[PDB]
């Protein structure tokens, strides 16, 4: 969910806006 | 007479065979127990094999072993229906005797046996229910709950309509009638399991397929005088591939990890992309080897492969053992092939993980500094390892970790002065000689 | 290519305050059949 991360929109970004959590950052 | 003599020890040994088999019957031994039981003449020892099941059940040491016991009976009932046919009889009368005796301990012993046998399709749902009608005709409620907890799963599958009627009379017990307290809490627990759906009365030794058990569902009712055939347990007198020389599965995997490793910008991106793949535990030693070899194609050390390796180790402990297994596999085996341009990449790579405690100092105990169990390229790897320990930690902090390491490979203290003369001569050649102050005191005492 | 790369996205409200670290990744360039196109930052040895 949009927990403060990601984009305002994917319209002008030229990306998809797909956010996935970094499995590397845990501790 | 020798024929009576021969038949009596034959009767004895069969009796002395069945009894230790039943006393050694347990789960994951059921098939080996049944195999050996089959070779003894079960049919001649028909009541002997029955009574050894009944008494091992009744004894009240068992009860726990009841589902192991009932599973053997279904094997027997599949193989010879008459064995289960007779054995289902005795258990009915043993219930009827002890119900009339009011032996509550022995009743529940039999009822757990009759429950599981219904779970293993040995006996019909009819013979179960009528017992339930008798018990619910009195109070008898401690007995009847242990029945329905184990058998009501299968029973509501088979005979839902009459079973639901059993609950409705049972439900009338709690709400509209007064009940003794300790009995009453057990009764409502059954109601609780009923919503919970019986998922803790439905586990056991279903060894036999539903078409491998020959479906001798014995339709015997606990109102039938059952012929109580104790007599056959007495003694009597019978006048009667393409070999895989190539590893193309590994190469396509070795390419995929390399393509992950080059498509990333940062080490945190490549780490997440390797953790996204969910690599199986047999390959996670090999993925570290692809990382280390791709770190040597770089021709210079990079902080990319460090922070890649740091996020591997802190993710799961199986990656941390994979770097510990590779650090031994690199030093003891792979040093002989590596050039001196590749050894300065590795010593700065392993020097970085050790200085930030991703690998412990106890992994350095494997490395031994002798004339014999040392490589000329291995001394080059130790040199570039300790330099990254000096530059990161400092010369005082590295002195503290090596004192806590209590290792003998770098630090000989117990004797062997040719090795103390060796290790002082090697460490001062590196450029770090402040740590050799312990050895020179040990050396001059030997002189 | 330099843009078939997961872009680090981390909590812009609190990223102005402190250095959060890389907590999440935004997708960089999208394509139907997944290809991991390499980027030259892995091929150029850094200045340090």
């Amino acid at each position: 969910s949009y927990n403060g991360i990601g984009l305002k929109s994917a319209k002008g970004s030229s990306t998809s806006g797909h956010v996935q959590r970094s499995l590397a950052s845990n501790n | 007479d020798e024929d009576i003599k021969f038949q009596r020890e034959n009767w004895e040994m069969i009796r002395s065979h069945v009894s230790p088999i039943i006393s050694n019957l347990t789960m994951d031994n059921l098939q080996e127990s049944h195999r050996d039981l089959f070779q003894v003449n079960i049919l001649i020892g028909r009541n002997i094999i029955c009574k050894n099941v009944v008494d091992f059940t009744l004894n009240k040491q068992n009860g726990r072993l009841i589902p192991a016991l009932s599973a053997l009976i279904a094997l027997l009932n599949s193989d010879i229906p008459d064995i289960g046919e007779t054995l289902a009889k005795e258990l009915m009368l043993m219930f009827v005797q002890q119900f009339n005796r009011k032996d509550y301990v022995s009743c529940g012993n039999i009822l757990q046996c009759l429950s599981i046998l219904f779970l293993y399709d040995v006996i019909h749902e009819i013979v179960i229910l009528q017992i339930l009608l008798l018990l619910l005709e009195k109070n008898s409620l401690r007995l009847v709950i242990a029945v329905m907890k184990i058998c009501g799963w299968k029973l509501a599958l088979v005979s839902k309509k009459t079973h639901d009627m059993i609950w409705e009379k049972l439900r009338y017990i709690l709400q509209t009638q007064e009940l003794s307290s300790t009995l009453r809490e057990s009764l409502e627990t059954l109601f609780e399991i009923r919503q919970k759906d019986y998922k803790s009365g439905s586990q056991g030794l279903f060894i036999l397929d539903p078409t491998s058990y020959t479906v001798h569902t014995h339709s015997y009712i606990v109102s039938d005088e059952d012929e109580a055939n104790k007599e056959l347990g007495n003694f009597e007198k019978c006048e009667n591939q393409i070999y895989d020389m190539t590893s193309t599965n590994d190469v396509e995997f070795k390419k995929k990890i390399y393509l992950v490793l080059k498509s990333s910008l940062s080490g945190d991106e490549a780490a997440h992309k390797l953790l996204k793949l969910k690599i199986a535990n047999n390959l996670k030693k090999s993925v570290v080897d692809i990382i280390i070899k791709s770190s040597l194609q770089e021709s210079t050390f990079s902080k990319f492969y460090s922070i890649l390796s740091e996020r591997m180790i802190t993710f799961h402990r199986s990656w941390q053992t994979a770097y510990n297994e590779t650090f031994e596999q690199n030093y003891t085996q792979d040093i002989e092939d590596y050039e001196t341009d590749q050894l300065r990449i590795l010593g700065k790579f392993w020097g970085h993980l050790i200085s930030y405690e991703f690998l412990p100092m106890d992994c350095l105990k494997i490395i031994k500094l002798t004339e014999e169990e040392s490589c000329p390229q291995g001394r080059i790897f130790i040199k570039f390892l300790f330099q990254e320990l000096v530059n990161e930690l400092g010369l005082d902090e590295l002195q503290l970790r090596l004192n806590s390491s209590k290792l003998d490979g770098m630090f000989p203290l117990e004797g062997d002065a040719e090795h103390i003369r060796y290790s002082i001569n090697f460490f001062t050649a590196i450029g770090l000689g402040l740590l050799t102050e312990d050895m020179r005191s040990r050396l001059t005492i030997i002189q | 290519s330099a843009s078939h790369i997961l872009i680090p996205a981390s909590d812009l409200s609190w990223s102005k305050q402190t250095d959060t670290g890389i907590t999440h990744f935004r997708a960089g360039m999208t394509h139907e059949d997944e290809k991991l196109i390499p980027t030259i930052f892995r091929y150029i040895t850094t200045w340090e």
